[PDB]
């Protein structure tokens, strides 16, 4: 949507632990049609973990249902992913990305590494 | 990825207006 996105909040945590991802926008976040968080490891296509519509609607991959919680704070132009009960399967580089339906790619972001080991 | 963003749009196509 011609907006810059920058993810943060990743790190290394023990299995079962939590952390929270943030992705701040250079533009007004509340006016982006769709936004969402993708997990990616080498050799695997960006997997959509959770998404949020401009209206406030949310979607979640089944794996992460009840554990992860996407939200947006249009006030502070920031998108969040609250991750709980982390498994090793959740390990991967997490990107946030958004745009309107006219956008072919959308705005992404350099991503933030989440490692989960026990 | 194009198809990656597409899958996000797909979740909310049913909300355009």
């Amino acid at each position: 949507m011609e907006v810059q996105l920058v993810e943060s909040g990743g790190g290394l945590v023990q299995t079962g632990g939590s952390l929270r991802l943030s992705c701040t926008a250079s533009g007004s976040i509340g006016s982006i049609s769709v936004m969402g968080w993708y997990r990616q490891v080498p050799g695997t296509q960006y997997e959509l973990v959770a998404g949020i519509s401009r209206g406030g609607s949310t979607w979640y991959e089944d794996s992460v249902k009840g554990r992860f919680t996407i939200s947006r704070d249009n006030a502070k132009n920031t998108l969040y992913l609250q991750m709980n009960s982390l498994k090793p399967e959740d390990t991967g580089m997490y990107y946030c990305a958004g745009g309107d339906y006219s956008d072919r790619l959308g705005s992404w972001g350099q991503g933030t590494q989440v490692t989960v080991s026990s | 990825k194009e198809d990656a963003f597409s899958k996000l749009k797909e979740k909310f196509m049913n909300e355009l207006h």
